[PDB]
């Protein structure tokens, strides 16, 4: 019938839009994990540096 | 004539309604959006226009 056409113009948009917004809610969240990981990768190198420098200084000093 | 033309053109998912006024009938055909061109084409072949 004619009401069955109407349910199909909607039922198409409301999956196109909600599939799109579940891949932005994916995407932001993927970059959020890859940032936190990298802000701790730079933190890891820094600490190392400070320890290699530190020990050399105490060897020289002594 | 108009009803036949519309029915073949537009299947059974078109709505043709009419209501009188004393003499002829002003008729309204109601059709889905994007089925506009087809709907028009059907009126144009009978010689009836908007």
């Amino acid at each position: 019938k004619l009401e069955a056409i109407l349910s199909q113009e909607v039922e198409a948009e409301i999956q196109a839009l909600l599939q799109e917004a579940e891949a932005k809610a994916e995407a932001v969240k993927r970059e959020a994990e890859e940032k936190a990981k990298a802000l701790l990768q730079a933190r890891e190198r820094a600490l190392e540096a400070q320890y290699r420098a530190a020990l050399r200084r105490a060897e020289s000093a002594g | 004539l108009v009803e036949e033309a519309l029915r073949k053109a537009l299947e059974d998912r078109y709505l043709l309604a009419h209501e009188a006024y004393a003499g002829g009938v002003p008729a309204l055909v109601v059709v889905h959006r994007k089925e506009v061109d087809q709907a028009k084409a059907a009126l144009s072949r009978a010689g009836v226009a908007e």
